[PDB]
């Protein structure tokens, strides 16, 4: 009754904006921010791009890697913070755009930046239970940081999709186990009326991110009977580079182990696509037998941990779609004026 | 509202019709084959989003909605299968030319103000 | 099947007419047409109208009833005819066929437009394109004709200078037209360096949004002599119409308007003349490129050579032994009130063929006594041709 | 072998009649009562929101299950009125029932089908052996636009279901589930707007009936069943008229569909509509009863279920308030107090 | 030298009693009636606004003046509720009375003193010989914040005054005017917000009474008069209490202040309050009567006037509706219909 | 008998060139510069608003008048961007110059004619002898809608004028004034909206030119004058093209209209436009010079003035900053910093 990933895909838009271009406008030292956050630049979606289009790009690429007929997908789940509608499901738009309709279930997922991995766990259940043959879990966002605030340096756009399956011949990776840590924590939120979120500053750190990320990591390792030495690669949530590395070093992972999963310094924080995207970069590089630790975090508060092993099929599919690193490096820089124009940050 | 719903499979997936009688592929899908009319028998047909620029223009003063995009490239793409479509091209103003190979992409085309629905559909991206 | 003639023509100024309402316009054009034709209001048996502004601009449909009501001609039947920019010519053809049938002897064919009252006019002129497969994706009406110009330049090597000469001529001719919207001379450089609308077209290549009204009185050729001196009567030799794909991308060839070829050929056949005998032509040149294409489709020159016949200026009034195109200034310079354009085109041929003083300063040479008009709806989905002669 | 080990419901105490809304806006109440088949609807207290309703229903489900909430490995809340735009209700419910910390959670969005989407998610996690128990909730504090017809039906309520694997504690067993989904712009809301928009008569045949009826047919084909095999049925119920039309279209009689229909005195509770109707069926059902449940969400999509009741039902029905007891414990209010409570007066 | 040649008033027909607002918000109506000295207030029809009220009042003033509106050389509208943020009410009023095009106009803003500020402007333009007649209007469709105490007094109304130079046409004569103005943040509204904010108990002694009493004492010093020299008086009336406290402080009796007090049955019409009260005085006054009129605006500022009535008053009173008749032609509504009319319901 | 005893102006230090706006929105800057006859515009500091600009202009006017602000009996501020929706700018200005408390005040609204409306009001009060000195201000911090053509011209600035009765103190004398007013919906803004709406090409002939030319023709007919009688002229200047078209239509030459035209390097300061242009004329004019000043406001109306300069002008010009010196002390900014300052970034 093994469960694994039969295909995966990623997408990042082409525009970027450097820390220097945001700091120029607001009167801050860019080097201090770059070092403080461990971030150089972030991605920007085209004004004709949104969470749905980014999810569709990722979904379509994952179908390429899976090499299956999308009609077989029995569930599509989209985890996001920036669903283009307040009340109309992205997941339905994605299912139609990949040809999965009509014989499937779907839902839009909300749980800050963990929404994406919640959908993976949902697909694991439906496939393992035999309720569907394949399920798709997507995590994607076109984050918007509040203009004067520090989150504007990291709030980026991107997404990644994963297709979950039951057939060993088609698995590129296998779930060894999953575990989740969840409490009620008011570190980060947004009220229905407001344009941008609010947060508790230094409360977002130890009592929320590290509490949940680290409890989730040691929980799955206890469930699995493993140590840091047993894993080849790791990926944690990455609101900035600093938090990622602090968590990775706390648990005892070295650079070689955590290097692939960290994209924020040149991608930014894509929220519910953050860990899905880092994981996809690990898979674009991984070899057969590699063991991966993946742990997401969402504010509210909650984390999803995964223990995954790569199979021999990975080589066959990596080049079947664009690689996350290739997407991340085909880029066009823009200045703050064009950035706020694109993002709809100008009062009109 | 209803009119978007009818052409979603065409706008999203480039699914047109092929007349078995003469073989000509049609996109957007047609209810009747103009060459065979009554004797024509149409079937569903999935197009590849691949095509080439047939002609184009650069819109310098569009309606206010497109203010973020202005100036944008608009073109008629000749698809590999035969049909031609009108669509925007996601490329730089100074790199569009007739005969450039392009490929369809799912994008946000239009929005009916801030309260109405969002309409998605095809936009073309160059190959390199 | 009776012969049809024209006994009168009336027109308002074309432009930004703030003072003049929609009512003030139709009346002024109708009264002028009534007065020119030497008929009383009671002599009109029916009316045929073209108009776009009403429904897109004001929310008013049922314009026919409104126009008959406020003209004071109730209970005469009034009918609205629509084909986007070709509504004027279709209203005429509808009127022609009604006289030919014998059901009406004297009929008014008019068109009116009040585009200045709308906040944004583009959405209306874009109505003539396919909303779901052209407009939806951001192809503005100028960009469609711009893509025609691009393809024509690609196939036949038309240069922007050649295209720009069309607009220079139009503006020169329009200074001779009191009713023209623009009465100023321009130069090649001013046209090319003007602000761009849709590559390769500039603001000086595009026709403007215009208010105006025009009206014709058509009549049975024999009854015409009751109101007019036989010499001041112009006969309608042919009133033909054709159709093409509504979308430019569905056209077999974008460099030609098949509906114009089809319609013009049928008119030439019915009149039993060749293009070489046309003395004056009024073509639909809302975007200049369309002027060149129609000069070719009507048979005045070979496909791809229009640019070279404009460069030498053979379409100019002073240039002899070649047809004279748009003596009034055309749509670009004289103005393009969508619904009235098809009517105005013919009224110019009427003035030109009858040597009326209205066109005294722009009078073309008339060797044979024939004129033709081509009115286009949208990018070519509808074309209506009217061929006039001084001989019955 | 997957089933429901416990279930619970909650409805607030305040109600408002059609007569009180029509009075204000100048409409004939009888015409509305007959047109929509609705008499009154529920109203939440100003200190109540989707979260509190979900906790009430969740806590009631725990009573019927008779288990330790620490045993719950996933909590899923489906709604349209999550109190935050970005902060999960599901976490608040898990803390409020003692399920934290060893669990996963997510807030679900898919118009009025969000709640049943969560049931299917729990079915998967339990069936696969990934969790021992999962909770799926559907709850809403719907808001109708003041002048609009949706103000006559937009009500508040919710119901929770705990899914499990142990035959001895199952009160009902899932025979199968099926879902029909397309992209349909019949009903939506944009992030800025206060109230939703819709396509009027497009919400009917091409959206509600297409998906509800294709989903119903679909599961009966999957299971190889006919209408006569089911004792009870419950469909999405935006108004009474749609429910009955669908039920009669499929061939169900009044006795079969009556228990599932709560809108005429409850209103449309959106993602809580079918969960609540199903719970009323369970408060009445006997051993062996077979239920067809089909939800609807605008978007669009429907979730179908084929469920059989067991002998354990009699042990739990009285372990918590019955859905009909909640619905009939009520206090009426007028339109002025209604718009005060609901926050419909601009301040 | 300068006087009023005609004046006019308007009040809409709908009213709402304090009982109907308190019922909804859970307050004692008797305490409010006694605390504020207010029983009910006026409510404009949903098709009525400051412009329409200004037009009604302006047209009535023209009837009383008995002049040709073409001769009016200035139109000034003082309000807090101009129907546009940027488009002058005054222009609409001039067009609606036939005063256009040979005139100047402006919309005036200074809280509830805007109306009387315009009177002083017209006095200047007429006295200087720059115009032959000027019109000053004060009108408002005030909106009180739901749940706040201003909702019991915030009403709609207005009055217009035409100023002239011709003794034969003057119904009253200005003896003098004086104004007291400082920068006082007692009451304000920011451009984004729906309803104003205020300093509560700061609105009283340091603002209303400071300015109303300094303006009154000031003009009496300027005129060399005492309270006894005046037959009638009218002060700003945000509630009945403030009015009577001020009037009694200065030594006025009930007979002197009774006519100017309309708030207990009209509400506070803001920039129309004193203009309306003054008009009720003029509907009752006899030849030779001397009036003290003092307005107040938050900001803050007050405009004081010393006016004497002439024998022409009784020729014109019946040439238009009397303020008391308008005030008593009324239809009552409840809170639901009130918030519907006023646009207080979110959508 | 009525004249200007002092005047003052203020312009903030930041500017933005057409190029920086066009760059962002994808437009040809040269086409705009030529089409509008505009090169750059002024931008206020984020700690600057209409009130601070008005105080600067008022204080400068007091320097030139050389009088004690206590003597000012009226302060009127005309604007479209009063910092508060309900709290008078004029009061803050009166307090900030020491004119309080013995004065009247009001805030004026009438699109871009508000400022000149106050001059006429001061003319009336001074001529009538009701006050000794009055102050009229016109100031704005205009905001153009991002992406729209008004963003190239919407600028910040203001000017103040003190009106008096004493020949020895007059720097200029009013020969006459005239106003043309109708109801015209060319330009407006509703209370909710951030930026105005307009009728595009309806703003030109039927509104600006209709009113500007009728007002200019009107005062010349009232005064018995021709274009040849005036040394200088200044018209409203929403762009350079309208100004010049108007000036040439009436027969004025470049030498006559050159000084009043500031928009090409200042932008359109709305109610401060003509006051500022007039002030530059006065900074250059010589004894005996006769000026035609005609403002315009949407809704719609224009105020015309016929003014003659006196010998006292040279005594005061240097007593405060000259309008050209303010305009040329400048610091350029890019679009990002501009929208930051102006509060155009959603935050
Ligand atoms: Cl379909
Ligand atoms: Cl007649
Ligand atoms: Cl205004
Ligand atoms: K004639
Ligand atoms: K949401
Ligand atoms: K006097
Ligand atoms: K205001
Ligand atoms: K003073
Ligand atoms: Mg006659
Ligand atoms: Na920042
Ligand atoms: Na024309
Ligand atoms: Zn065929």
């Amino acid at each position: 009754k093994d469960i694994g990933i039969v295909g995966y895909g990623s997408y990042i838009p082409k525009y970027r904006i450097k820390v220097e271009e945001i700091a120029k406008v607001w009167g801050k030292d860019p080097e201090a921010i770059k070092k403080g956050l461990v971030v150089n630049e972030k991605s920007v979606p085209s004004p004709d791009e949104d969470t749905a289009t980014i999810a569709v790009e990722a979904a379509r690429n994952a179908v390429k890697r899976a090499g299956i007929n999308a009609e077989k997908i029995g569930a599509v789940y989209v985890g996001s913070e920036s669903h283009p509608y307040a009340v109309k499901p992205t997941s339905a738009t994605v299912a139609e755009a990949i040809g999965a309709t009509p014989d499937l279930t779907a839902a839009d997922l909300e749980f800050a930046c963990k929404a994406g991995t919640a959908g993976i766990q949902m697909c694991m259940g439906l496939v393992g239970s035999g309720l569907i043959e394949y399920g798709m879990a997507i995590g994607a966002d076109t984050a918007q940081g509040a203009p004067g605030d520090a989150l504007e340096y990291t709030a980026s756009a991107g997404g990644a999709a994963y297709i979950i399956g039951n057939k060993k011949d088609e698995m590129i990776a296998v779930f060894n186990g999953t575990y989740s840590y969840t409490t009620d924590t008011p570190d980060f939120w947004r009220r229905e009326g407001q344009s941008y979120p609010k947060h508790g500053g230094r409360f977002t750190g130890e009592p929320a991110y590290f509490k949940h990320v680290l409890n989730a990591a040691k929980g799955i390792m206890e469930k699995m009977g493993t140590t840091v030495k047993d894993y080849d690669y790791c990926v944690f949530h990455q609101p900035n580079g600093k938090f990622y590395i602090k968590a990775a070093k706390s648990l005892g992972f070295t650079n070689e182990q955590y290097k692939y999963g960290l994209l924020t310094p040149y991608l930014g924080n894509t929220y519910s696509g953050a860990v899905p995207l880092g994981l996809s970069n690990i898979l674009d590089h991984a070899e057969e037998g590699a063991r991966i630790l993946a742990v997401s975090y969402g504010s509210g508060a909650g984390s999803d941990a995964f223990d995954i092993t790569v199979t021999e099929r990975i080589k066959e599919v990596v080049d079947k779609a664009p690689k996350t690193l290739d997407l991340l490096n085909r880029k066009k820089y823009i200045d703050y004026a064009v950035y706020v124009k694109y993002r709809g940050k100008i009062k009109i | 509202v209803v009119r978007s719903w009818r052409h979603m499979k065409e706008r999203y997936n480039l699914i047109g019709t092929r007349c078995k009688t003469c073989g000509k592929v049609y996109f957007p899908s047609r209810t009747v084959c103009p060459d065979c009319r009554r004797k024509g028998e149409l079937e569903e047909f999935q197009l590849s989003g691949k095509g080439k620029i047939y002609t184009y223009s650069i819109v310098y003063a569009p309606p206010k909605e497109f203010n973020k995009l202005t100036p944008y490239v608009i073109a008629i793409v000749e698809l590999e299968e035969g049909p031609k479509v009108t669509a925007q091209v996601d490329c730089d103003i100074n790199k569009i030319s007739i005969g450039i190979p392009v490929e369809a992409a799912f994008r946000r085309i239009k929005e009916d103000g801030k309260d109405g629905i969002i309409s998605y559909g095809y936009k073309f991206v160059p190959i390199t | 099947m009776r012969d049809v003639a024209i006994i009168g023509y009336g027109q308002t100024k074309f432009g930004e007419l703030w003072e003049d309402s929609f009512r003030d316009l139709i009346v002024e054009a109708g009264v002028k047409a009534i007065k020119d034709a030497n008929v009383d209001g009671g002599d009109i048996d029916a009316m045929y109208i073209g108009n776009m502004s009403g429904g897109l601009f004001v929310g008013q449909e049922h314009i026919a009833s409104l126009i008959a009501d406020h003209a004071g001609l109730n209970p005469v039947p009034c009918t609205r005819v629509e084909a986007a920019c070709a509504s004027g010519s279709l209203a005429l053809r509808s009127a022609v066929l009604s006289v030919a049938s014998g059901h009406h002897d004297v009929v008014l064919a008019g068109g009116v437009e009040k585009m200045t009252d709308v906040e944004d006019a583009t959405a209306a002129i874009a109505s003539a394109s396919d909303q779901e497969w052209e407009a939806f994706f951001g192809a503005t009406f100028p960009s469609l004709y711009a893509m025609m110009a691009r393809r024509y330049m690609y196939q036949y090597g038309l240069t922007i200078e050649e295209l720009s000469m069309w607009s220079v001529i139009a503006h020169e001719n329009a200074t001779k037209n009191k009713y023209a919207q623009f009465g100023f001379k321009t130069t090649l450089e001013q046209v090319m360096n003007a602000s761009p609308v849709a590559d390769p077209l500039t603001l000086m290549h595009c026709s403007p949004v215009s208010d105006g009204a025009s009206a014709l009185i058509v009549c049975d050729a024999d009854k015409a002599e009751e109101f007019a001196p036989k010499d001041e009567i112009i006969y309608i030799k042919a009133s033909t119409q054709a159709s093409d794909t509504i979308a430019l991308h569905d056209r077999e060839d974008m460099t030609t308007l098949n509906a114009a070829k089809v319609a013009s050929e049928k008119a030439y056949k019915l009149a039993k003349i060749a293009p070489e005998k046309i003395d004056v032509a009024e073509v639909h040149d809302c975007f200049a490129i369309n002027g060149l294409i129609l000069v070719e489709d009507l048979g005045f020159c070979k496909k791809g050579d229009a640019g070279k016949v404009i460069d030498e200026g053979k379409i100019r009034i002073d240039y002899d032994d070649f047809v004279t195109v748009n003596p009034s200034g055309g749509l670009k310079a004289a103005g393009h009130a969508l619904g009235a354009t098809g009517i105005r085109q013919v009224g110019e041929l009427y003035w030109q063929l009858k040597q009326d003083k209205e066109c005294k300063d722009r009078q073309a040479t008339i060797k044979n006594g024939y004129g033709i008009a081509a009115n286009v709806g949208g990018t070519g989905g509808t074309v209506c041709v009217h061929l006039l002669s001084d001989k019955r």
